[PDB]
């Protein structure tokens, strides 16, 4: 599940929407 | 519908700073001072309609005193104020807390910890465990950085009224007028001195 | 079946809005002395389309500044402020009864000093087409 | 001048005249109610008003007016009363006797007039102070005599003993000689078994329950001092546990006085004391679930609203319970048929910790981490507790502050902690519950979000690192689908910083997936060109964060990595930082100096820190060659602002790197104090061409910061430099010959404090390694600088401190500097140090006080030397009576331990012949005379005349006993603590000064 994580964590937008 | 109010603490502590910021807005920088006592009349607006505080700020030098404790008789409610960069000045509050509540035996009382915007505080946070017995109500405040210097006098109001939910609220703003040679020049020249008078605190934020 | 269950700017329209600290010039100690800090709102009365200056102070929510923004006032700066506008005022009855000041109102930076005296025009030819 | 009639002494005093000015003064307003105050002060201060106060206790109509003239009166028995004949003493004592007696037996006045009656019984008590019981050994007896006759008056005895109790037990430490003290303590403890009959009488027999509570108030003032049999060999914690907790009149006080019981001195190895510890603990709690409230009510709703005196039982509740508790609660555990009783107690402490009311949370929280602790060293102690730890642990959760209030947090992760550490499992299912509330939206606010993420954040490191890795895991999945969920900036704000926040909390996790390590920098770089209100903010103080801790993932070479990431980081520097306001810039090169120290060859971190530099560097390449150009480019705003960021940005990296800075200090140093010669004349041409005022101009304040930011930057390396061989041959010589004449030569309102700061490091650093450099900056900076500051106490206060930091040090470790001064400059130095005791201001009397003590040592050390020995002559008695004077002045209170610990140095000096030179001039007194017997003639006669009041006894007295204990600082200071008091009043006892024997 770390992969997962990272890839989750990536999608988070650094813009705000 | 108004309450006496007795501000009592050492020397220096900022007890005549704080009304005075609570009066005008104004942030007095020299220290001078009280004699005796003086009187300021105090209104706040709330919720539950105006409520005006009669603060009498004593003097906390000894041979300034005055009256001393009889500036306590018929008092509703108090202020005790201590210096938390003076250790002196907080071990002086069960001093002060004595001889007022010998005058005035039950009336809510806050203590108040000034001038937390300085920077080497020494009376730290967990050392001030005085109020605990007593039932006063503390609060970190400044008088320099307003941090909490409203928090006094709304708690005395709720207690003062008995209601807990008493607010603070805006004071109507009425249309001001939309408004001479003969006082000009005599602007012109305090305007000239105004311009030339540099504003004070310019490194503060704001 | 029924079952029964159990401050004066409403009228205005908020031009500008900006947090400034106000102080008042006292001539006689020639020092400036602190009069509020908060929001400064240029506020456009529906019924008459005049804008005014409404200053409230953080927490109290007491008023420190409040009158016309007058077509003939004039913003000059400060010797030791790059960010703060003097001028002075004829009729501010923020105390009580209409009284003149000398006012001066510094902000947070250079440019909000420089927004407010643009917005602070702007108003003044409301003010003038009225 | 209408009411200052009363003022004029010729005349009889007008009674009627005094009421209306008193009147004026309480009652009226404005400018007559001032004018009333000034009167009023007037009269009270007459040294002969007392003599009219018989007059106005008499036949004034207002009780106002006799309030004052107790006042009064009362200044007089506590300054003069030994002065007056005896006459007047007898007869004083008589009318306020009297005037007691008649007040309590008009119900009418008894029940009007409690504060005129109070004021009265505390003027009773400063005589009995005087008088009691050498000159009244039958007040005690009569006392309780008379209490039988009168209701009225027994009440009034138990304010009297109240009052009498207080001024010796509890407040008289500072007030009185310790030999006075004792006396009355000595006193009260004799005749204390027939004051205690009188007040269990009334309380097991009394029903008016006025003359109750005034009982309970004396005798909780008694529990402060008296033995513990008076309450364990009686009935009397049955009465107080059950009879009086009933009715709501004496609960108040009552739970005050089990609250001092809890901490009486008690056996400990008796077992009928821990039986009746048991059960006075077991009626009060049984009380309470019966009279007052079950423990299942709602107290954090009870306090809420307030009605009558709710809040304030509910806080002595509190306080009862958490004394008792942390010192009892082992009686409890034990036996079987006490654990509901401790469990109940628990239970109430927890429906108290739910209060919102943060003083009482503290009080709570203190308790609460009294215990936990206790549970996790404690054996076979944490079963008992299961249940209150596991509501424990939510209470504290919801009530989570903001981590920065500081001080709270930090008590509440202890306790969080503690708790985690006694039940990770159940820690663990509490916070995912609460996140899986915030994800459903049943309890979503950002008040609510915040407060779980710092509880969450709070306890990293106490579980296993495999646990920790799921949780964490766990978490963070479930915070970013909250933050897809909602929508809006604001909302995906909120979630954005929460879930860093996390993150940064627990480096343990970063550290061992590198991966995601990455992937969170890389996030925060993005963020850093996000404009929302505090993210960026946000991202860097983060960034910041996380690189403090794992800092070595940074340097090194991570598998499957082409690079050590710092390098990545360095590249695209301008364009991760392109949006950044200057101090978030300065925030983000000092976070790469973190991780640039890590790296110890000595070749790769110097290139390291060249490349992070390239940018500044470059910059300041250019404005430098433009600088030297056309210097007035300097007068554009512009330009000084890009110099001081320039040089921010190296003071942000020195202070991460330290000594490793150096290679990048060396870079700029010589241009750099050019610039600093230059902005130099430029402000001086401006003040020259505009006058004072230009120092608040924009244009000098910012010339003056860069300045300042020099300053700091070599302030910054020379206090962490390793090598100081380079400090002294590199650094020192340009440093001083760029700012030491400019200070000196400037007009005092453009000198910088800073210098003073800068040189203070200097010294201290490298002091002892430039004698000739010490003496230029004392030349330079001393005597212009104390002309600044010796005019008033207000004035350049930064100054003023740095001034007296700067000579504390030279004193320290370049003493030598100070005997190359020319006599007239040494007494200079002298005048200085004793300035600085006058001072208030706390920075500045301290290191006066310790330049003094150090100046003294630095002279002993010299031996029998002509310097030494001229020194003495000079300055001894200089040192002695100004010590003297801030120790016996009243304004100075706040260093009196300083000021004793000098003062018994410099007696401890002639008594122990240290000094070889006489004192004395030698027609003063007989050749031959000691020092010892001149320095006790020398203080009698200066204390004879600064406080004339005071005997010649009194004063040889108190000599004598403080020069025989200047080897015993506690003593001493005792001695001195006596003589501040004796010096308040007239014919103190001379004996006392031997109260240590
Ligand atoms: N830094 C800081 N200084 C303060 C603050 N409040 C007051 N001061 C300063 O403390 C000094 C004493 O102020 P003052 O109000 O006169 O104290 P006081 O208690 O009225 N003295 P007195 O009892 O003798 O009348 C002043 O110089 C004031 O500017 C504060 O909140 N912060
Ligand atoms: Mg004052």
């Amino acid at each position: 599940s770390l992969q997962e994580l990272v890839q989750q964590f990536e999608a988070l937008p650094g813009d705000l929407v | 519908v108004q309450f006496k109010l007795v501000l009592v603490g050492d020397g220096g502590t900022g007890k005549t700073t704080f009304v005075k910021r609570h009066l005008t807005g104004e942030f007095e920088k020299k220290y001078v001072a009280t004699l005796g006592v003086e009187v300021h009349p105090l209104v706040f607006h709330t919720n539950r309609g105006p409520i005006k505080f009669n603060v009498w700020d004593t003097a906390g030098q000894e041979k300034f005193g005055g009256l001393r404790d009889g500036y306590y008789i018929q008092a509703q409610c108090a202020i005790i104020m201590f210096d938390v960069t003076s250790r002196v000045t907080y071990k002086n509050v069960p001093n002060w807390h004595r001889d007022l509540v010998r005058v005035c035996e039950n009336i809510p009382i806050v203590l108040c910890g000034n001038k937390v915007d300085i920077k080497d505080r020494k009376v730290k946070a967990k050392s001030i465990v005085f109020h605990r017995k007593k039932n006063l109500q503390y609060y970190d405040i400044s008088a320099k950085s307003n941090y909490n210097f409203e928090k006094p006098f709304l708690w005395l109001a709720r207690k003062l009224i008995g209601d807990p939910n008493l607010e603070f609220v805006a004071m109507p703003a009425l249309a001001p007028p939309e408004v001479d040679p003969a006082l000009a020049a005599q602007y012109e020249h305090d305007l000239e001195v105004a311009q030339t008078t540099a504003l004070p605190d310019e490194d503060d934020d704001l | 079946i029924h079952f029964e269950p159990v401050t004066m700017e409403e009228d205005e329209e908020v031009l500008y809005k900006v947090r400034a600290k106000l102080f008042r010039f006292d001539a006689d100690a020639k020092e400036w002395k602190e009069r509020g800090t908060g929001d400064c709102k240029f506020l456009k009365n529906k019924k008459t389309n005049k804008v005014r200056i409404l200053m409230r102070r953080d927490k109290t929510l007491k008023i420190c500044a409040n009158h016309i923004i007058a077509p003939e006032y004039t913003l000059k700066p400060n010797v030791g402020s790059d960010r703060s506008w003097v001028y002075a005022c004829t009729a501010d009855i923020a105390e009580g009864e209409a009284e003149a000041f000398t006012f001066a109102i510094r902000f947070g930076s250079k440019e909000n000093a420089d927004k407010f005296k643009e917005e602070f025009e702007k108003a003044q030819e409301i003010n003038k087409k009225a | 001048g209408s009411m200052e009639g009363i003022l004029d002494f010729s005349n009889d005093l007008d009674i009627a005249l005094l009421d209306q000015v008193v009147s004026t003064f309480y009652q009226g307003s404005g400018v007559q109610q001032k004018q009333a105050q000034e009167i009023l002060t007037k009269f009270q201060d007459n040294p002969d008003a007392w003599q009219k106060a018989d007059q106005i206790l008499q036949f004034s109509t207002n009780p106002q007016s006799k309030f004052i003239a107790l006042s009064i009166l009362d200044k007089l028995i506590t300054r003069k009363w030994k002065l007056l004949p005896n006459d007047h003493r007898i007869g004083i004592r008589n009318f306020v006797v009297g005037m007691i007696i008649s007040m309590c037996q008009d119900d009418e006045v008894f029940k009007t007039q409690k504060n005129l009656i109070n004021k009265s019984d505390l003027t009773l008590v400063q005589i009995l102070k005087q008088e009691w019981p050498q000159n009244w050994p039958e007040f005690i007896p009569e006392l309780i005599g008379s209490s039988s006759s009168s209701v009225n008056v027994c009440e009034n005895n138990m304010i009297v003993l109240k009052l009498l109790s207080e001024e010796v037990f509890d407040f008289s430490a500072e007030q009185m000689t310790q030999a006075k003290a004792l006396h009355l303590k000595n006193s009260m403890s004799k005749e204390f078994e027939q004051i205690f009959k009188l007040c269990f009488q009334v309380l097991e027999q009394g029903s008016s329950s006025s003359l109750i509570v005034a009982t309970l108030e004396s005798l909780l003032r008694y529990l402060h001092w008296i033995p513990y049999r008076y309450i364990y060999e009686t009935n009397i914690l049955e009465l107080l546990s059950t009879k009086f907790m009933t009715s709501p009149d004496t609960r108040a006080i009552t739970l005050k006085c089990l609250t001092e019981v809890s901490n009486l001195k008690i056996p400990q190895d008796n077992d009928l004391i821990k039986r009746q510890t048991v059960l006075f603990f077991q009626n009060t709690l049984q009380q309470i679930a019966t009279s007052v409230m079950p423990v299942t009510a709602d107290l954090k709703a009870t306090y809420a609203n307030a009605n009558g005196n709710d809040q304030s039982f509910l806080q002595d509740l509190a306080m009862f319970l958490t004394t008792y508790l942390a010192r009892n609660r082992a009686l409890l555990e034990s036996d079987e048929s006490l654990r509901e009783l401790l469990l109940n107690a628990h239970q109430y402490l927890i429906q108290l910790s739910k209060i919102e009311e943060r003083e009482l949370f503290k009080t709570t929280l203190d308790y609460w981490h009294n215990l936990v602790a206790d549970l996790f060293y404690e054996p076979l102690k944490k079963h008992i507790y299961e249940e209150i730890c596991s509501q424990l642990r939510l209470v504290i959760i919801e009530n989570m502050v903001r981590p920065e209030t500081i001080q709270l947090y930090k008590s509440e992760r202890e306790v969080l902690v503690y708790l985690t550490h006694l039940n990770v499992i159940d820690t663990e299912e509490i916070m995912i519950s609460k996140l899986a509330r915030q994800i459903d939206g049943s309890e979503w606010s950002w008040h609510n979000i915040n407060t779980l993420s710092w509880a969450i954040g709070s306890i990293s490191g106490t579980m296993s690192e495999d646990t920790e890795k799921r949780f964490v895991v766990t978490v963070i999945k479930d915070l970013l689908g909250l933050c897809e969920q909602k929508r809006g900036k604001d909302n995906k704000a909120v979630v954005a910083s929460d879930i860093m926040y996390v993150v940064g909390q627990y480096p343990r996790f970063l550290k061992a997936h590198w991966n995601f390590l990455r992937t969170v920098i890389l996030k925060l770089f993005e963020f850093m060109h996000e404009t929302h209100e505090g993210v960026q903010d946000m991202a860097c103080d983060t960034f910041i964060k996380i690189v403090q801790k794992c800092k070595y993932h940074f340097v090194i070479q991570q598998p499957r990595e082409s690079e050590p990431f710092i390098q990545t980081i360095i590249r695209d520097i301008q364009k991760t930082t392109a949006d950044l306001q200057p101090q978030q810039v300065h925030t983000f090169y000092k976070a790469c100096g973190i991780i640039i120290s890590e790296e110890r060859s000595v070749a790769e971190r110097n290139r390291l820190l060249s490349d992070l530099m390239q940018l500044p560097n470059m910059a300041w390449d250019t404005i430098v060659e433009q600088s030297t150009a056309n210097p007035t480019l300097l007068l554009d705003s512009e330009t000084v602002k890009i110099i001081a960021n320039i040089i921010k940005t190296n003071v942000a990296v020195c202070t991460s790197m330290g000594a490793d800075f150096y290679p990048q200090l060396g870079h700029i140093y010589y241009n750099m104090l050019q610039l600093y010669r230059a902005v130099s004349s430029m402000i001086s041409a401006q003040v020259a061409a505009e006058g004072l005022i230009a120092t608040k101009t924009p244009k000098v304040r910012g010339l003056r910061t860069i300045k300042k930011e020099i300053l700091k930057l070599v302030e910054t390396y020379i206090s962490k430099a390793r090598n100081l061989d380079d400090v002294v041959k590199v650094l020192v010589e340009p440093l001083l010959n760029a700012v030491l004449e400019d200070y000196m030569n400037n007009v005092p309102d453009a000198r910088d404090a800073e210098v003073l700061n800068c040189m203070t490091t200097v010294v201290e650093k490298v002091g002892h390694m430039i004698p000739q450099g010490v003496i230029l900056i004392l030349q330079s900076v001393f005597e212009c600088t104390l002309d600044m500051i010796n005019k008033d106490f207000t004035e350049y206060p930064e100054h003023r401190v740095e001034f007296y930091k700067l000579l504390k040090v030279i004193n320290e470790k370049s003493f030598a500097a100070f005997l190359e001064l020319p006599p007239a400059a040494f007494k200079l130095f002298v005048d200085a140090i004793c300035w600085a005791f006058k001072h208030n201001n706390r920075d500045v009397e301290v290191n006066g006080l310790q330049i003094a003590l150090d100046l003294v040592k630095n002279i002993e050390r010299m031996g029998n030397v002509p310097f030494a020995n001229e020194f003495h002559k000079n300055y001894f008695f200089i040192f002695v009576s100004e010590t003297f004077f801030v120790l016996t002045d009243s304004d100075h209170k706040s260093g009196f331990s300083k000021q004793a610990l000098l003062l018994m140095k410099l007696i401890s000096l002639v008594y122990d012949n240290k000094i070889s030179v006489p004192l004395y001039q030698e027609a003063e007194v007989p050749q031959g005379t000691s020092n010892q017997v001149y320095l006790s003639q020398y203080l009698a006669n200066m204390l004879s005349n600064a406080f004339p009041h005071l005997t010649s006894e009194q004063i040889a007295s108190f000599l004598s006993a403080l020069t025989k204990q200047c080897k015993d600082l506690v003593v001493f200071k005792g001695t001195l603590r006596d003589f501040l008091v004796q010096i308040k009043e007239v014919g103190g006892d001379p004996t006392d000064y031997l109260f240590a024997e």
